[PDB]
């Protein structure tokens, strides 16, 4: 045991290391919902008459 | 045409810039790689410049003396959005030192910073103002932003130089030389700034703990709410509305005397999405929400001072009828004290654009919003607090050899104390 | 791209640095053979603060192993992480210091110091922006206490701008340790006062108390002691090594913790710290971390901090935490222990947050404390110095290898001035 | 050596 | 019919020729074997290549290059490279031994027997042409073949061809970066003996192109291939008006008469804009105002002398791409408003503007971005007197102790040639001073 | 007309005069022989030179001391034929840092001959403006003999303005131990006979040359060059034409309130490195601000602790009176430049057309504008206070007094000098309150 005792600071000398910082964990790609609040036929008729 | 250029200086400034450019991209529908998503306008011209192929680079300069935070911006999701040269980084920081950020390290960075500002301002037709986001805490903030504003006042003329500051708390402090840095920056930016929106981290903590119902908040939430503040400031330069208040005359309608450019701030549709729609947020309700001592951005009671002038920026479906019906009910209160020489002390600007919710934030997608900015005399208590702390340390030569050995005459501290004492006397003779 | 160069000197310094380069290689994913067995890009983002790039994917630590004896150098070479060091910065003598400050400073310790400065000069000019120097040594030894301080003096002469921190092991209050212990400690601290920027005093009996009571280890073990010291240094330099919400490097710590130039004797701490069988039984919240940090029996320099006031406190937190809890915890401890802080400096707390904990732990927190309670250390050392100075014991060796009474008295008066100014700043009122 | 110690000290005491 | 002859001499000249003939082949669609690709049917015949290549009747386009050097390594590398079929076998003139960094050895020795071969080759390439406009002579002032043989060849060309425009592209020695110690002697001698024979001498500093490629290209380790490709872009922007349509076309004769005021001040400074990489060209607009303002930036020059220590005498802008004379004139007005850019008093309209419609062509495997507009700045400043003064100072220090003079004396140069060259450049510096004041 | 006699006494005065006359020749271009360069209506040299015969302009200066070799570099150097040999007055034994030795002894054998040479110069002077006496307060022949010459000239010549250039003992960077004795002994006997004393120490010039000049090894030579630039900026209006010309007869009545407060502070701007001048064309408002910064002062005395009495602005070159007006207006509206209450208007500007002349081989660069601000501020009471405190704790246990007693000065003059300078401190306090 001359090198030291395994563990001592943390028991889990495993699980690799975490890769996420605060800014990359919070400031992510902003996802927007596509829940279709307008209507398919109204949308199609709008683009057709606009064109 | 009404372009506005932002300088995010210091680590606090860089993080607030990372929040507010996310908010600006969300507001103008800009993807993180700089592109509009297909087509389905000019409101992006105040913050972005169209390249020609469809890419919109921002009008921002992110400068910091230490690495890893500009590097984390370069590594994060807003990597292709920013131009590589406008993310200026140094090798060695100032390390919480006005002398290091103003006299030794900042001298070899200010030339490149001013060159980038020159390029961005030359690529602008009708520049309105400089939004300088920094922290009074120390280092790349307190000192380098002071040097930058000195050089900008030498170079440019009557251009607006609005600053956002992270002015320290009465109790919360993450530094020891913080009163030194604040008192040395409020000496040198007092003749070089135009409007100083100071916010206080303790007050934002209380706001997001009591109103947004987050018991475990962070700097991301703080910077997003400050981003909402600055977006409400600059919404009139980009979105049309009933009454538009731009930066060139917000100062005229706010500050009476030149060295009183220290307003507070207040955003108050600040409620979480869980409560949100049970409530019936109206113009009068958000007006008395703004006129509340517990809702202010700075830990200072406005009931202890008088209101010299106020400016409310309304956003959404707000109409002038209940705007000036609400401000009259505000004026008919005993608690809201006004100074005798300003009978008409309100300036409001109504904008048609609703606020943009952050998909991953904590604000609710409200229909209407308001940003109060009040030039009150209650900030004299904060000035007295820092002056007391400065005298308490400076009476026995605490932490002065660092500044002296990195190069600074000892009389600069005395001159700064004189300037802040004169500021206290200015506020006292205004209040009387 | 700041760089810290490590300068293990003496048997104690070599043994401590052999564990330091174990912990900051397993925090960067560097195997003993020298490659990168990591996963995150954050480990390779800032690996140049301690490792020079070698040929292939190899990384070589920027450390100069110095000793006047070959024994512990061979032990370091044969142990784990011993093949990672370059076989050129293995500077070693053939005589030995004999645990003598005079033999370390004005004898063959001053003969090898030319090659030591040559190696340090090469490894410091092979950089782009040097942050500074990190010296590990013991005050009551030979070349660590002697030639180490000589190396400090030469480097401070050559580069009087960069940071230079010294993780000095201080001799114990009890037992006896070396017999020329307080002579060596005196003559080392006299040169530590005017040549270093910050000194971390580490006490073996304080480490023994922590290991026996908190970790509940039957065998205390020098490897475990060096592991604790190494974790303390890693928590010190984690702001340079990894990003975070609120960075604070060594110079920022020195600025926020050193009010007056001859007051840079710190008391380190690191308090995610439990017995190995009760690690899963205990939560790792921010207030409980603060409670373990602000404890006199968790301190690593003896010198009970309740016997005096704190000048400054620095706290570096590695984890994914809330700044609100951190700020309210420091406000709470400051308001509670109001009599244990100097009144003339408000808010005696510097906060740093690095959002990368060490491997295994989910939130660590390390502690640095500048306080008036460190004056008891120099009071005791001056007490044994005058006790065996009024009897002229063991001074014949120092006069034989060169140095004598007048600079002995210079060192003694230097500690007396240090103790008196610490007492003055303890008992000084506001108005 | 006590008189020399009290002579060269910046803050002499006792 | 618009015709120009390129004479590459020296190792620098040959390598610059390597980097520019690939660019000419890419611009005119010539694939490296010397032939046009199949399925190339188009109206008009695509006859824009006659300024560099000459069609042989069978589809093979032999160039008009006079690649010459005294030592066979680099020229044989060209002969064994990819353009082996492209270059004519009796066009890569090679010797046995080099001049070995010696102006005397290049001007009075083993250099002076391939002179008749190279003059016969220039004669054949000249009467093959019918409307010859200029000789672009590429070399270095470092010494040897690039100085002595280039100078002697220009001396022979002056009495062989008359008033033909002998444009020079020279690698001037850097103020600090150096390769030879006899660079001052060689450069003084070749400038003295080519002051009366050159018409415009574009000098470029390796150190200047080094820190342009370090800063703007954002690549850490460029080399001579990258420098010579950038010089190739300079020459292409110069000679694009002889082969592509433009709203305002500026050929070499109009260029020279609008550039040089007196027939001794003929050392202009070159600049290219933008020299930006792709990762920043995707971000920047790179408009006409930006590319003109990048030309007057003092650290953006190609000779290590800032123009703030001097006065602009005559400027030539050569734009390429989707540029408009209105935006050009707005840029010129902004430049004339700029305080740090000061013009000489005897030249009010000191600008010569020329637009070419063809956008610049990027080399595959190169580092320059695909930009839709560019500008070549060719200025005449009196700030080159500092470079002349540094070179004169080095020459005075080396000639005070008479070091290295025995090599030139033994190879055949008279000792008084150094004194004559010294007095000639002293007169040139006096001329620059009296013009500037 | 408008002649002026320069008297350089002491080693410091001699070296300052060497630099000064080099600058004077390069301004009024005269070869070291004393001739003229073959003529490239100009009698502009007549302030400082005298045309004698066929082009033999000799300086109107007296290089006087008591110690050899130091006028011998002048006698054997490049300016060996310019000076008339009787003006270069030397001695045989030095005064050796002793005011009593330079006053009541060996300086007595030279005062008559130097006064004869002063009389011979003043006879050629047709309308003498005054004397410029260059020395140091360190001690010896620059102290005692200078004080004796001041007394004898005040006896002989009446009013006859006697501007006194003095090297004040610098606070920390200092080289002599008897300076607190010698300087107070000079001030006690010079306070009633001088009219205006420019004191400029050495440490402030060292700081100026460290910061502004960007050089690390200046010696005494360019210190004397800066002092030469100061005296040229003083006496440039008597030889060159300008918009506003000020002589040596109005400078006293514009900066001397009472006949004891005559110790102004000389500053220069823009002092600039020769290797760094092209970056920016230095503006008039900026160089007035640079004069009024508490770092370009040529004496180590920050003016932020003393209210200004009056100032002389000395613009020289390409200066416009509107730039003057704007600069002085900004200075007056500044708060750290607080003036005294009883002197509401407190300036006198002088604009000269001739630009300052750069010396080849020097450290300064060619500038189209310059200004030499001289303020009679109350801040110099701290320099007097530290001088008196040095003198008090040095004269406490009668240190070094026996040398002066043996030389001839008795005990009472030390106390008289101390009480006279204490009265001067009380006068500054009464003025400042
Ligand atoms: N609101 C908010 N404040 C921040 C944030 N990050 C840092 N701060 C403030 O910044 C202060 C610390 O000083 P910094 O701004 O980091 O110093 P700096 O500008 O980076 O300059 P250096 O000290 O040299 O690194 C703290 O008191 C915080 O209040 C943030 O993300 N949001
Ligand atoms: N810009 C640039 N310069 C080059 C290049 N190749 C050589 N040089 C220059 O050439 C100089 C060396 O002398 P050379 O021109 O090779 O001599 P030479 O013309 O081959 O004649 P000899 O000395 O007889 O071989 C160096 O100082 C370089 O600046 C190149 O590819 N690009
Ligand atoms: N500015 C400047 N000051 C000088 C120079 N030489 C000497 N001094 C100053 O003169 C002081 C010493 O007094 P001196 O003037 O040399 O003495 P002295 O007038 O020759 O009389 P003695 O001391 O008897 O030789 C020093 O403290 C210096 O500050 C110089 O060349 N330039
Ligand atoms: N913490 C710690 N202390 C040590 C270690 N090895 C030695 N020491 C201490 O160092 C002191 C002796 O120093 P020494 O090794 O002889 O110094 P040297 O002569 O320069 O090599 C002893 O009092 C020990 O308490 C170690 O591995 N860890
Ligand atoms: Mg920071
Ligand atoms: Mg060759
Ligand atoms: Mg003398």
């Amino acid at each position: 045991y001359k090198d030291g005792h395994k563990g001592i600071l943390t028991r889990e000398l495993d699980t690799a290391v975490e890769k996420e910082s605060n800014s990359m964990g919070s400031y992510q790609r902003p996802a927007q919902c596509g829940v279709r609040t307008v209507g398919r036929k109204k949308e199609l008729m709008e683009r057709a008459l606009y064109a | 045409m009404r372009e506005c250029i932002s300088i995010h200086v210091g680590q606090a400034g860089v993080q607030i810039g990372n929040a507010c450019w996310e908010l600006y991209c969300l507001e103008h529908g800009i993807q993180p790689d700089g592109q509009m998503p297909s087509d389905k306008d000019d409101s992006f011209n105040t913050f972005f410049s169209e390249t020609g192929a469809g890419k919109h680079v921002p009008r921002a300069v992110f400068v910091d003396l230490e690495p890893t935070v500009v590097d984390e911006v370069r590594t994060g999701t807003y990597r292709q959005l920013f131009h590589p040269e406008q993310l200026i980084t140094g090798k060695e920081d100032a390390a919480n030192n006005y002398a290091r950020g103003h006299y030794t390290i900042g001298k070899e960075i200010v030339d490149l910073v001013l060159d980038r500002i020159r390029k961005l301002a030359d690529q602008c037709t009708g520049l309105q103002g400089f939004l300088i986001f920094h922290s009074f805490g120390g280092g790349t903030g307190s000192g380098f932003a002071s040097l930058l504003m000195e050089r900008l006042s030498v170079d440019y003329g009557k251009k607006s130089k609005l600053e956002f500051a992270i002015y320290p708390a009465p109790q919360i402090s993450t530094a020891v030389v913080e009163p030194y840095n604040t008192i040395l920056t409020t000496h040198t930016t007092l003749e070089h700034s135009d409007c100083a929106f100071m916010v206080d981290n303790e007050a934002i903590y209380d706001i997001c703990r009591r109103n947004l119902d987050i018991e475990r908040p962070t700097y991301t939430n703080l910077n997003r709410l400050i981003a909402q503040i600055v977006s409400s400031i600059t919404a009139s330069l980009r979105f049309d509305g009933a009454l538009n208040v731009d930066l060139t005359e917000f100062q005229t309608n706010l500050v009476p005397y030149p060295r009183i450019h220290f307003p507070l701030a207040t955003y108050a549709p600040v409620i979480s999405a869980e409560k949100a729609y049970h409530e019936q947020l109206s113009v009068a309700e958000i007006t008395n929400a703004c006129f509340e001592p517990a809702n202010q951005m700075v830990k200072c009671d406005p009931r202890h001072g008088k209101y010299m002038a106020c400016c409310m920026l309304y956003r959404g479906d707000v109409v002038p009828k209940d705007v000036n019906a609400a401000i009259a009910t505000i004026k008919t209160k005993r608690t809201i004290q006004f100074v005798d020489w300003c009978p008409t002390g309100f300036k409001v600007g109504i904008n048609y654009q609703p606020p943009t919710v952050v998909p991953g934030g904590d604000l609710a997608k409200v229909q209407r919003a308001v940003c109060m900015l009040s030039n009150t005399t209650a900030i004299a208590e904060a000035w007295a607090r820092l002056d007391h702390k400065f005298d308490l340390m400076y009476a026995k030569r605490a932490f002065v050899h660092w500044y002296v050995g990195e190069g600074m005459e000892e009389g600069e501290f005395s001159e700064a104390r004189e300037d802040l004492a004169a500021l206290e006397k200015d506020y006292e003779e205004v209040g009387v | 791209m700041r760089e810290i160069v490590h300068m293990q000197a003496g048997q104690c310094g070599n043994q401590i640095g052999a564990k330091f380069w174990e912990v900051i290689s397993d925090e960067h994913g560097i195997d003993p053979t020298g490659t990168y067995h990591g996963d995150s890009d954050l480990q390779l983002e800032r690996i140049n603060v301690y490792y020079n790039e070698a040929t292939g994917g190899k990384y070589v630590p920027r450390a100069v192993l110095v000793d006047l004896e070959p024994g512990t150098m061979d032990s370091v070479r044969s142990g784990p992480f011993g093949q990672i060091f370059r076989p050129d910065n293995f500077v070693f003598g053939q005589s030995g210091a004999g645990n003598n400050w005079a033999k370390g400073h004005y004898t063959e310790g001053a003969e090898l110091v030319d090659s030591v400065l040559d190696v340090v000069r090469k490894e410091a000019e092979s950089c782009d922006c040097l942050q500074g120097f990190q010296l590990t040594h013991s005050l009551g030894g030979g070349t660590g206490s002697g030639m180490g301080t000589l190396l400090i003096s030469k480097i401070r002469e050559e580069y009087p701008d960069r940071i230079m921190n010294t993780f000095s092991v201080v001799p114990s209050p009890k037992v006896s340790d070396t017999v020329v212990e307080p002579y060596n400690a005196t003559l080392s601290v006299h040169q530590l006062v005017e040549n270093t920027d910050e000194t971390y005093c580490i006490d073996n009996e304080a480490l023994y108390d922590i290991c026996f009571r908190t970790l509940k280890l039957t065998t205390p073990t020098y490897g475990d002691l060096n592991h604790l010291v190494s974790a303390t240094m890693s928590g010190v330099t984690t702001c340079l090594r990894f990003p975070g919400q609120l960075n604070a490097d060594l110079r920022k710590l020195a600025v926020n913790m050193v009010p007056f130039p001859r007051l840079h004797f710190f008391m380190p701490g690191f308090a995610p710290l439990t017995s190995r069988g009760s690690q899963q039984y205990r939560a790792l919240t921010v207030p409980e971390l603060t409670q373990q940090m602000f404890d006199a029996k968790n301190m690593m320099a003896a010198c009970d901090p309740r016997h005096g006031r704190y000048l400054t406190v620095a706290a570096i937190f590695r984890g994914r935490m809330s700044m609100k809890e951190v700020d309210e915890q420091m406000l709470n401890v400051q308001n509670k222990n109001s009599s244990y802080f100097v009144e003339w400096i408000p808010n005696n707390v510097k906060t740093a947050v690095c959002d990368i904990p060490p491997r295994g732990l989910k939130m660590s927190a390390t502690f640095i404390g500048n306080s008036t309670a460190i004056q008891e250390l120099f009071k005791r050392i001056s007490e044994q110095f005058t006790a065996m100075f009024r009897r002229k014991a063991f001074l014949h060796w120092y006069t034989g290898e060169g140095m004598d009474e007048m600079e002995f008295t210079e060192a003694e008066s230097n500690m007396n001035d240090l103790v008196s100014e610490y007492q003055q700043y303890q008992d000084a009122t506001a108005e | 050596n006590l008189m020399y110690l009290k002579n060269i000290a910046k803050y002499p005491q006792w």
